[PDB]
């Protein structure tokens, strides 16, 4: 699990952020578009170019749950498990790519905030991301 | 694989800026801090016991270098990818036994430290190409298994 | 990969006594059910909403049934695996854009199949070369991804 | 997470498997070191033939585990704590072999009572195994 340590590296990180939710969402999924192309078949109906409303709208989401997370980040399943139901049972996301979006976003933090993103606050987010993906993937189980 | 002239462009130009020598060091004790299982294989290089004893290891270091400078080896030849990594794809498969997965999770980490040094120049489309490029590359490293 | 005398002989003995039809359509429905996310591929085949649904699907059994048919064409020409596979490559890589890590999942269902359908007969050795064939028709039919 | 229904299935095929447990253990980690043989090194003080005595301990030790595990089914992370530190700290198992192992208990369960491991029983079993797996695997996280 997540140490108290872990709790308090995450939750540092995510102040850093704090105020830019929007921008980071929407930069993670715009890399995980062109990173890992495959992802682009659970947005069809999305406009898929660099920029667009959509995607702008949906980074702002995907980065708000994942604070709501760092917020109850002693109970993350109480918190996001209404996104199983959606990932899981709707939408049957493959489970490979929680790790791909993960990735997308630990890059996002490494080149806006490079020295905040020490080796051991990057294992703490790790495993922030992966308890993120498991609550998510939870209707798999 | 099939490389574009944009790639191709994109590899060589960051490649040209790295700190090989301090970006391995960085990958290689990544691996080890955030996936502690990759440990066991480098019993070897002594005091792995904590992510500061890892960050100041010499061996683990000095390793990281040489792993990284053969990610360049696979910059300088992207063509002859697959006969540049055979004889280490027989020592990571047959000799260390090592699961493929794990060129995988040392892949992602070269990224995101690729990614803490570059900065705002870690374009998406850079990223791309750097993820085709580790994922080559632990794909030749891999085909001893095949 | 090479293959031994041995593995050869425990791929050809077993394969002339496999029921195409029926362990084809239950590793097909046990995929489905026990990996519920690989349902999405198969939107086609229409009700898979249930595990008595999924069992009772004739799309399901006729799509089973060719997939096993498939791997019988590798069984037939072993050293040819590669070849024998790369349409199929293009169409779940290119086409359908499939993880392979379900034609790891795939695979391992049936092995678990043929072990039900050979009990004591499915022997030690004997799955590890059946492993071994699935684990390189899954990495012939990954080819096109690299 | 397990339902009620994927506890009563494991339970229910491990009632069937409490005579053989010691046997069973036994064969899955023989089946382990010939169909996936890197996993050998992780036991390079025993003597790996077919039948040794220590396989035949380690197997039965392997196949009470999992006993107890399903003995504690409404929570297993509490009954298999201790192996956790063992597999994770100690001994630096990677986590792909755990499926590695999961794969021929499937085996070893459908050689021996094929009509029990139906779709669904080999769906909830398949859950357990996971379940057991991430808990071994926990300090990992
Ligand atoms: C653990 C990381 C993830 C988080 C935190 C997350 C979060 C979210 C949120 C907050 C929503 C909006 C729910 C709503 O409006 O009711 C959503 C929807 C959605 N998510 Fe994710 N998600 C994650 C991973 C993924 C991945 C890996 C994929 C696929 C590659 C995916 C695909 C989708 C899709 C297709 C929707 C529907 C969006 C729409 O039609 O507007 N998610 N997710
Ligand atoms: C996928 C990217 C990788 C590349 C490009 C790479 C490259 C190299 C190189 C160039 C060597 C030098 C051999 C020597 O001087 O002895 C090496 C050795 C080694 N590799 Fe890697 N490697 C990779 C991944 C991994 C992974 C993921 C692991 C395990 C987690 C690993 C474990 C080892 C070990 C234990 C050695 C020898 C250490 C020693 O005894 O000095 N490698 N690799
Ligand atoms: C692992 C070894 C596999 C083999 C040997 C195999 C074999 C085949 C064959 C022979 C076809 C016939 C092409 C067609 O009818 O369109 C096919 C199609 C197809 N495969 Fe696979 N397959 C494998 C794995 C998978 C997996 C893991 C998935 C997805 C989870 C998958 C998804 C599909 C789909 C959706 C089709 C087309 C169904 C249709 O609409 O007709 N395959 N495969
Ligand atoms: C979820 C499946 C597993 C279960 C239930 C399990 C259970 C156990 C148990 C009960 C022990 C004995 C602790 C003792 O000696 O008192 C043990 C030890 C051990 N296990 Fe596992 N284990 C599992 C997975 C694995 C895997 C996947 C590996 C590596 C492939 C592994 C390698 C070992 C080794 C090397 C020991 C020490 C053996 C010795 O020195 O006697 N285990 N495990």
């Amino acid at each position: 699990v997540l140490s108290g340590t872990d709790k308090t590296n995450v939750k540092g990180i995510f102040s850093k952020i704090s105020s830019h939710a929007e921008e980071y969402g929407a930069e993670t999924l715009e890399r995980m578009f062109i990173t890992y192309p495959q992802t682009k078949t659970y947005f069809p109906h999305f406009d898929l170019h660099h920029g667009s409303a959509q995607i702008k709208a949906h980074g702002k989401k995907v980065a708000n749950a994942l604070i709501e997370a760092v917020n109850h980040i002693d109970d993350i399943s109480g918190a996001l498990s209404k996104l199983s139901d959606l990932h899981a049972q709707k939408l049957r996301v493959d489970p490979v790519n929680f790790k791909l979006l993960g990735q997308c976003f630990l890059v996002v933090v490494a080149i806006h905030h490079p020295s905040a993103l020490t080796p051991e606050v990057h294992a703490s987010l790790d495993k922030f991301l992966c308890a993120v993906g498991a609550v998510l993937t939870a209707k798999y189980r | 694989v099939q490389w574009s002239a944009e790639e191709k462009q994109l590899i060589s130009g960051l490649w040209g800026k790295v700190n090989v020598a301090d970006c391995g060091a960085e990958a290689l004790a990544r691996l080890l801090i955030v996936y502690p299982w990759t440990q066991r294989f480098f019993a070897s290089f002594g005091n792995l016991s904590s992510p500061t004893a890892i960050l100041g290891n010499p061996m683990v270091r000095a390793h990281g270098k040489k792993v990284l400078t053969s990610f360049g080896d696979a910059v300088k030849n992207l063509d002859n990818i697959k006969n540049t990594f055979a004889q280490l794809s027989e020592l990571h498969c047959d000799k260390l036994h090592v699961d493929p997965e794990n060129f995988r999770l040392l892949g992602d980490i070269l990224i995101i430290v690729l990614a803490a040094h570059f900065t705002k120049e870690f374009t998406p489309e850079c990223q791309a190409a750097w993820q085709k490029l580790v994922r080559v590359v632990a794909h030749a490293l891999a085909r001893k298994y095949h």
